[PDB]
Formats: C-alpha cells, structure tokens, sequence
RNA sequence: GCUGCAGUUAAAAAGCUCGUAGUUGGAUCUUGUGGAGGGUUCCCCGCCCCUUGCCUCUCGGCGCCGGCCCGAAGCGUUUACUUUGAAAAAAU
C-alpha cells in the first residue's frame, strides 16, 4: 500500500494462494507451500529451478486440494495429459 | 429489360442491372422451371470482404422470399461463375422502425409491430446467411472491454457447404447490422 | 414466484464465491442483469460471462475470481437526491477508499462515483464491494 | 509429461501392475474418487486406469526429490502389509520410517523424546493412519498418500491411486516409488533395468 | 463440486440424461416414427408417446394400445427418427 | 404449486429450439385449416383437436406451421365456442359434485372439496370478465350452472 | 427495533383450510463510425432506417440570386422519479 508521500506502508504483504485466489492469515497452520522439482525432460534428472505453489488451509481442510494441485500442474509439467 | 425488372432502390448501376438481366432470363428458360418462376427482386448490392473477395447480395419482396430460398444453391452456383469468384447470397428486405415515442412523429396510429421492430429483424437476418444449414444453438460472450462476440452453432446438416463460406458471412454481417459474429459447429445435436 | 429477479441472482454469486466456485449458473437472464454484471466486470471484480440463449428467458454462466466479497440487493428501490447519497454511501460500504453502490438514473445504470459527475440522482438498485 | 519416453509409460511395468492386481479397485466411490476410475466391471469391481496412475506417480515423486536434505521425509504405515515395504523404502532413499502404532502428539509436543519435525509425509491408506494426518495441519506439512477408490480425501494434497487391500499391490507400489526418485535425484538412471527386486518390498506373511 | 466445473460447454451425454428442463437448452426426448405394418402399404407417421389408438385404413386398423409411457405396439415393426 | 393441494410437481412439456423441424412435412398452411375445421364439427374442442392432429400426422404444432393457433383458426370461421373450454370444464365438474351431495348427505369430505372447486370458478371468471370475453353482467350461480350444463 | 430486534426449549406461530379488501408480482420491444470536450475504442451535430418526431402553413424578420431556405405556432400516450428555475415574514 502506497501513500501520497510515496511511503510504502504496511508491515508485510501477505501471500495469496493459487488454490482459489484468496489470502491466508499468519496463524493458519494448514496452509502449505509445496515445492515441486523440475527436471530437464530429456533424460529425467534434476535441473535447478523449482516450481512452488501455495494452497490455503480452508480448501485443504474440506478436501479440494487433490484437484487443485492437479489442475495447477496440468497446465505445466510433469502432467500435460492425464 | 434489366433496369426496370427490379423496383426502386439503386436503379442505374451496371453490375446490378446485369445481374437482374441474366437472372430473369434463366427463370424464363426451360433448363429449369420446376424451381424457377419469373418474379422480380427489389434491390441488389455488392459489398466486399477483407478476404480479398467480393460478394453480391440479392434482396426480395418478402412474401416472395419463400420461393427464392427454394432453389438458392443451384441459382447461386450459376451466378458465382457468371460474376466469377464472388459469392452470391439471398436476403430479405425488412423494414425497421424508430420507437413509437419520441423521435419521428406519429399519432400512435399503429402499435409498432414486433415483426417490424429492430431486434426481430436482426434475428431474421442471421437465418438467411447460413440458410442451407439452419441454426441449432446461439451463444454470446462479453469481453472485458465491453465488446460482444456472438457465437453461432450451426447444424452439421450441409456442414461443408457453408464451411467454405464461413468467413465471408462475417464481413457481410458487420456491414449490414454493425454487430460481430463468429461461427462454429458442435458434434452434438438433437 | 420470483418477484425480484436481481435479488435471486446475486445470492447465488454470493454463495458460490464462498465455496470457491469459478463457474456458476444464473437464471433467468434479463437485460437489467446484463448491464449490472457489465459494471461489475469493468472495475475488475469478475471476469467474462457467457449468455446461453433459449427462447424462454436465457441462462448465464460467469467466470469469476476470489476478488468479489459481497454484492447485495436493496429492496424496495429508494430514491436518492445527491445529498441523500452521502448518507447511503456511509451505510453500505466498509470504507471510504473502495466499494461502489450502484444505481439507475435517466442517464443509464452506473456506479455512484460516476452518477455524482453527471449531477443526477435516481433509484438505487444494490451495492457491492 | 513431455520427455521422449524416459518419463512416460514403459511396456515392462504394465505387466507388473497387472500381475499384482493394482488395476482392480474396491466396490465404492467418492465424489473426489471418480476422476481416476474409468468405469465398472460386470462385477462390483471398479477399474482404476493405469495411465492415470502413472502421471500421478511422477509429480508426487518429483516433490519427494525437491527437498535438499532427504532425512526428514517421514514415511508412516500401521497396517501390516505396509510395514515391510516402508522399511526398505527408507533404507533405499534417505527417509525416516515410523512403523506400527503412531503414538499421537508426535509433532505437536515440544517435550517428548520421540519428537520429530519432518517436512513431507507419505502415508499408506488415509483411513488407518488418520492420527498423523489430522496432526499434519498443525505444523504445515504437505501430504501424499495412496488412496483406494473410496478412502476419504481431506488433508491429501496429491493422491497416487492403488488397490491397496493387501496382496502384492502394496509393496509393488512402494517399490516403483523408490525406483523413480533415484532415477531423478541420483545416478541410478540408465533406463535399463534396476537390480533391486519388488519381491523384497512385499509383506513378510506367515512363513513356511 | 470439485471446483473444476465446466458449464460453458455441456458434458458429452451426461448433460443429456438429466431431467429435460435442467438441460442447458431445453429439448423434448420424444420423437416420431414412420410406420408401415404388413398389408397396408402406406407411410403412416406416429408419435412415440401417442396417448391414443392409431388407425390404418387397410386390412390393419389397430397399431397402438395407450400406455402412460410409450404406447405398446400391436406388432413389433418399424422405428424411424424420422430425420430431425 | 397447486392452488388447493399441497403438492409441488413438474410434468410441463418442453418444446425444441428449432421450429421449422422436422422438414419433410406433408401438407402446408391452407391444407391444415380444412383438416382442423372437420374435427370441430365432430364435437372436439381446441385441446383435443391439436392432439388428434399431432399424433397421427406430421404436424408437431399448428403454431409452427401457421401464424395462427387452434383457437384463432376456429375464431376466423366463427366456429369457436361461446365461452372458454377451461371455464366450461370447471362448471361441468361442479354439478356432478352437487349430485353426489344430494344422493349422500353425510359426505362432509365432498362438501369440503366442492368449496375448493367453487372458489376456483370465481377466480377464473374474474380473469375473463375484465378481458371482456364474458358479459360483465354474468355471474356464477347454482341456477346458471343448471342451464349451462343442460 | 424504518435504519435496526425476536418467536424449537428462555415471553411467543391462529387446530386447519378457504377468501374479498390491502400489500407484492416473470421475461420481452436498439448498436457501431468523422468534428468538438477527456482517455487509447469510451462519455454537443450529425450519418446506415432514426436522431431533439412533424407539418403548415400564415401573419409580423434573417438571408442569397419573382424564385427559394431556416428559428417561433400545435406536440411526441399519461405519472411517479430525477435535475433546473420561479416563489417564499422577521427573530432564532
């Protein structure tokens, strides 16, 4: 958040989950980032740069996460057709 | 002749006269006369597209519209070759009215028919462009900049016939209405 | 029955947004509902929407994000007079920095920030933020 | 996937899946477990697809790789069949096994001499190991597991469908899991057959 | 819902197995059929849920027995769509 | 829901999107008219007429092959009935109820049900009389029921 | 308790239904382009058919070269609504 002074106020900007486009708390203990490791996709070996996601605790605890992680990954690798 | 076989509406134009001439000539000829009848049109017009092609429009009186729609393909085929490389399509000449309030003056003489309103005409116009396929669905999409694109799902009866005409209808519709259209076919039909 | 069409529409989008759905089904379509959702789209609270056509009253399908929080109806439809406006705008909005009460005027349907710049009051329809 | 054939289905493994009866699946469905089933049989059996198994195996495995230190991807199983399997798993790839009765409060406590604090979990059968799953959402652990066709999905980020009512279906699936992680992280990859047997990942079973 | 729903486009035929007015675009599920039973060579056309006895003017003159559902045929012959 | 029963149901007919179907139809507009006129002679009424056309002929509806409907076709002749069939069928019914009540006077159930059907006449009438499809002097009575049924 | 209350058990829904007044009531009958004011399309003249709907004219000005053109005169089916004016004693 930016004032007319140009002072960039607010203690931190909180992360916004890709599960359902909404923002998690600071004591929500069911909200998990999950790092998937990319591979070269020519031999099948680790290659550097991870794809990281984040999911909110609310959709997790009702049990929607299995579809959400699949849908996110389906538009990338290592699922492209299921 | 050729300048007096189409009633008022763009009476002296070279191409338009040459269309009417060979049109009525064929209808009197005995080559086919079981789907052709001597009648008059009511106008004609030639309008291009950005596809690098021209297309002719033939209007009709509209109660006579039923007979023109009968042959419509054989006839159009002959005129595709006679005016080479141009598509030819029939349409119906439909009047459209201002609101009964507050532009043109009236004494509320009539009710403003709902078969002479604006919306009823633009629906009827769409039926003529893709006449040999008929229309199974319509859907519409709205864009983030307030534009609208009107998808039209057409029957797969006579699919190929209008699928080599599929772009040229869109440039036609733009000029006649003002509206944007696209076409598609499904794989599912009643 | 369904005496208020607009009132039945918005409750759906409210319920749906809470669960996290990003496609919905709203019926019946009305022209009033179209221009409503147009305003809600421009500002960027919802995405593009598709009007299925029938020959009855239509049905609408919407693409939405988690940005929406609450859109309400106000029944009955009160008048506003551009000094009554401020009294309203306090009550329906959580802030002075965001949210838009919507209304209809003789200059067409629009948000309140826009209506004040046309200098015309009118009848209030709903709100959102 | 998108790799040429080195991250795609192999002719060999299809035979192993079908010999161990993984394709067969229980007589019930959920509203989340109907996107991996194709259809039902003449019989009450519901037939899991193996194409759908294969993709889910991979991105599951790629996440298990992604930790820098593998010594804290804590595997858990309490049913008898998945005991012998997990022990060889956590010997092969660096992990910490928890066999048998969980003893709850493992990650919640601060004072307990069996305290653990992993990052991931890989659980067999959600509805036998419900205690660690519930406890996962108090310490922000991602979760992976093997679902039947009717196990409840809730605190399961990614599933890896299986038959898992016992037999060879259990041990085979843990063996395949350990094959993949070594191809990707290690240098065991050669795309020519691994020495280790799926035989010694199966259940001990009452002996002769 | 899994929150992956597609309502823009219908399902292959799982949309076409629901109640007829809960389909995206309404349709009947009834149809006609062009029937020609032995001995009266004419193309009769009959509705599937006829509700009434249908006659033929030849030797045959009975073709349906009314039922609440699809009417029973007196002789099991002839089914067409026809066309649309 | 039902106006004097608690039930809430569905059985409403659903028409197709396309109305030029099924595109093989024998007979055309003028032909349909004479086909209709014959039926009204025989004692059929507009609802029955459309059934007997639809079931055994290529017509789906007369709405979809002419600009008219079954009632308007009869009206152009002047062969239309003097009051709606709808109104008639209510009045036709209520006389039989009154007969059963005279034959059996301990049937309180019947007495109740008559009040429902009775009120349903008056409500229906209050549509018609404002639309000038009846005389504005017309009123429902015991006496008028007797005369209109026989 | 209109804004802004409550009615399973804390005070509390007529035994039940019908019914006139009252209150409330589905969908449906128009969008794009040059100039001008503000962006990069979009919100005072006009254009596709419409554009402050029409005429009919005649009396009293403006024109241009007897002849011709356009402001004022009836109004757009009616209300509410909204916006502007007029109009309002002082003290408070």
């Amino acid at each position: 958040m930016q004032s007319n002074a140009g002072e960039f106020v607010d203690l931190y900007v909180p992360r916004k989950c890709s599960a359902s486009n909404r923002i998690i708390g600071a004591k929500d203990h069911a909200s998990i980032p999950m790092n998937v490791a990319e591979v070269d996709k020519v031999t099948g070996r680790f290659n550097g740069q991870s794809k990281t996601y984040a999911i909110c605790g609310a959709i997790r605890r009702m049990g929607e996460s299995d579809d959400s992680i699949l849908r996110l990954a389906k538009s990338h690798g290592i699922v492209s057709q299921n | 002749s050729a300048k007096i076989v189409k009633p008022n509406g763009e009476k002296p134009d070279e191409f338009e006269s040459g269309i009417s001439q060979a049109l009525l000539e064929l209808e009197m000829n005995s080559d086919l006369k079981a789907q052709l009848r001597e009648l008059n049109i009511t106008a004609a017009k030639e309008i291009e597209v950005g596809g690098g092609r021209k297309a002719i429009i033939i209007f009709v009186p509209v109660p006579q519209l039923k007979s023109f729609q009968k042959i419509q393909v054989r006839l159009v085929r002959e005129l595709e070759k006679k005016f080479s490389g141009k598509h030819v399509v029939f349409i119906a000449q439909r009047r459209i009215l201002p609101k009964p309030t507050r532009k043109s003056r009236t004494k509320n003489k009539q009710k403003r028919p709902r078969s002479r309103t604006l919306t009823a005409v633009h629906d009827a116009i769409l039926e003529d462009l893709v006449f040999p396929s008929e229309i199974v669905g319509k859907r519409i999409r709205v864009k983030l900049d307030g534009s609208r694109l009107i998808k039209v799902h057409l029957d797969k009866a006579q699919q190929n016939n209008v699928e080599h005409k599929v772009e040229t209808f869109s440039g036609v519709y733009k000029k006649l209405t003002g509206k944007d259209v696209n076409f598609e076919f499904p794989e599912f039909q009643l | 029955v369904r005496m208020n069409v607009l009132a039945d529409a918005l409750k759906s989008i409210n319920n749906a947004e809470k669960r996290g759905k990003r496609q919905v089904l709203i019926r019946p379509c009305s022209k009033v509902i179209v221009r409503f959702l147009t305003v809600m789209m421009k500002h960027g609270y919802i995405g593009e929407f598709e009007i299925i056509d029938d020959h009855r009253a239509g049905k609408i399908v919407v693409n939405l994000t988690g940005r929406l929080n609450k859109c309400g109806v106000i029944s009955p439809r009160f008048d506003v007079q551009l000094k009554d406006l401020e009294k309203w705008q306090n009550n329906l909005l959580p802030s002075r920095q965001f949210g838009f009460i919507v209304l209809t005027t003789s200059a067409g349907i629009m948000d309140h920030e826009e209506a004040r710049r046309k200098h015309t009051g009118g009848k209030i329809l709903g709100f959102f933020f | 996937s998108g790799a040429l054939d080195v991250l795609q289905m192999k002719e060999e493994d299809v035979l192993k899946f079908l010999a161990a009866g993984t394709h067969l699946g229980g007589t019930n469905l959920d509203f989340q477990m109907e996107q991996y089933i194709y259809k039902r049989k003449s019989d009450g059996i519901y037939i899991i697809n193996l194409k759908r198994t294969w993709e889910k195996l991979l991105l599951a495995a790629r996440a298990i790789v992604a930790i820098e230190n593998p010594a804290d991807v804590s595997v858990i199983s309490s049913r008898n069949t998945g005991q012998r399997a997990v022990l060889k798993f956590a010997a092969a790839t660096g992990a910490t096994p928890i066999a048998g009765r969980f003893t709850p409060g493992t990650f919640t406590n601060q004072i307990q001499a069996a305290f653990r604090e992993p990052r991931l979990l890989v659980v067999t059968d959600p509805r036998a190991d419900h205690q660690p799953l519930t406890e996962a959402s108090y310490v922000n652990l991602p979760t992976i597991a093997l679902c039947n066709t009717d196990s409840p999905l809730r605190y399961v980020d990614i599933a890896i469908p299986c038959n898992n009512k016992g037999a060879h279906s259990v041990g085979l699936m843990w063996w395949m899991l350990a094959r993949e992680v070594l191809r990707m992280r290690g240098t065991i990859s050669r795309e020519h057959p691994w020495e280790v047997m799926p035989d010694l990942y199966f259940y001990r079973d009452p002996e002769e | 819902m899994p929150l992956a729903k597609d309502l823009l486009h219908p399902s292959p035929e799982e949309e076409k197995r629901k109640h007829k007015k809960k389909r995206l675009v309404q349709s009947p599920n009834s149809y006609f059929m062009d029937v020609k039973c032995p001995g009266c060579y004419k193309i009769t056309t009959v509705f599937s849920h006829a509700q009434t006895v249908v006659l033929c003017v030849g030797c045959s003159t009975v073709l349906c027995q009314p039922t609440g559902g699809k009417a029973r045929l007196t002789e099991g012959c002839s089914f067409r769509r026809k066309q649309h | 829901g039902r106006m004097h029963a608690p039930g809430k149901g569905l059985s409403q007919s659903a028409l197709p999107y396309r109305r030029s179907v099924p595109t093989w139809l024998k007979l055309t507009s003028d032909d349909v008219k004479e086909q209709i006129y014959k039926l009204a002679k025989k004692g059929l009424t507009p609802s029955q007429i459309g059934v007997i056309l639809r079931d055994s002929h290529g017509v789906a509806q007369v709405r979809f092959v002419t600009g008219n409907k079954i009632l308007r076709i009869l009206k152009s002749k002047g062969l239309a009935p003097d009051l709606p069939e709808d109104l008639y069928h209510l009045i036709k019914k209520a006389v039989a109820v009154r007969k059963h009540l005279e034959r059996n006077r301990k049937d309180k159930d019947a007495k109740f049900r008559l009040i429902l059907i009775e009120s349903r006449i008056h409500r229906l009438a209050r549509y018609y009389k404002t639309k000038r499809v009846l005389p504005p002097n017309w009123k429902y009575e015991s006496s008028t029921a007797s005369a209109l049924v026989a």
